[PDB]
């Protein structure tokens, strides 16, 4: 288990692998944060989550 | 749905309900973005003419959050076929948009790649609607969710009288009293990753509702994701 097969390469969405590297990426609607890891609602309602 | 349990209070946002003149729903829905819903192309000939019903849990009382709007456009997948149900799928462009709200929010749309492999290959998926909750019984009055696992791809071909396409999966159970059934067609087939969910699937077809020895059949909505950003941008 490497890169994006081992748990994800820690991204809370999209993990790709460029030049034998992790990069992670978020669905629309999210913005990835400066941790270049976990997603962050760009405004209410983002998609996928449960409401309230 | 046969088995599962009610959604509960904001536990199904992106469901609709396709509802025929009587205001009844025949089939279900995802909600993708406040003008788009994906359902089955096969749900387009069961009304003449439907309206899209969002943010219902309950169809016997008024809550405060259901939202009805009309359809614009019908995009259905041009290689449907009634003789297989391949290619089961359809996006539909509503007249006014979704105004978001508890009950009422879009489920996201994944990447291909990444989802075959990560999302896919996890446990189980979540179907949901207002189906029946018995094969002979009628449609439920409330929304439901039922937790399904997926099934190995030889043994869901191995289980089927009829040819699963690469455009299908199948999910469910082997004995357990638990699938989807009849007026679920349609509705969301998601699967949560790190407490979001993503849309892995359309309700599709079965031989039956939670018979032995048979599996619900999906759209494989992985299979469609370039088709529907682009029925998504006209
Ligand atoms: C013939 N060919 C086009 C394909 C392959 C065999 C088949 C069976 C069916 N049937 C037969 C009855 C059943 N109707 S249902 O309302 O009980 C129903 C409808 C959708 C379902 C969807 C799932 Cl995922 C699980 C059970 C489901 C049950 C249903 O969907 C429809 C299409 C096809
Ligand atoms: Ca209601
Ligand atoms: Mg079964």
């Amino acid at each position: 288990r490497k890169l994006c097969s081992l748990d994800n390469g820690d991204c809370d969405q999209f993990c790709h692998e460029e030049q034998n590297s992790v990069v992670c990426s978020c669905a629309r609607g999210y913005t990835l944060a400066d941790n270049g890891k976990a997603c962050i609602p760009t405004g209410p309602y983002p998609c996928g989550k449960q409401t309230l | 749905i046969v088995g599962g349990q009610e959604c509960k209070d904001g536990e199904c946002p992106w469901q609709a309900l396709l509802i025929n003149e009587e205001n009844e729903g025949f089939c279900g829905g995802t909600i993708l973005s406040e003008f788009y819903i994906l359902t089955a192309a096969h749900c387009l000939y069961q009304a003449k003419r439907f309206k899209v019903r969002v943010g219902d849990r309950n169809t016997e009382q008024e809550e405060g959050g259901e939202a009805v709007h009309e359809v614009e456009v019908v995009i259905k997948h041009n290689r449907f076929t009634k003789e297989t149900y391949d290619f089961d799928i359809a996006v539909l462009r509503l007249k006014t948009p979704i105004t978001f709200r508890m009950n009422v929010a879009p489920a996201c749309l994944p990447e291909r790649d990444w989802a075959e492999s990560t999302l896919m290959t996890q446990k189980t998926g979540i179907v949901s609607g207002f189906g029946r909750t018995h094969e002979k019984g009628r449609q439920s009055t409330r929304l439901k969710m039922l937790e399904v696992p997926y099934v190995d791809r030889n043994s869901c071909k191995l289980s089927s009288s009829f040819i699963i396409t690469q455009n299908m999966f199948c999910a469910g159970y082997d004995t357990k009293q638990e699938d989807a059934c009849q007026g679920d067609s349609g509705g969301p087939h998601v699967t949560r990753f790190k407490d979001t969910y993503f849309v892995t699937g359309i309700v599709s077809w079965g031989e039956g509702c939670a018979r032995k020895g048979k599996y619900g059949i999906y759209t494989k909505v992985t299979a469609f994701l370039k088709w529907i950003d682009r029925s998504m941008k006209t």
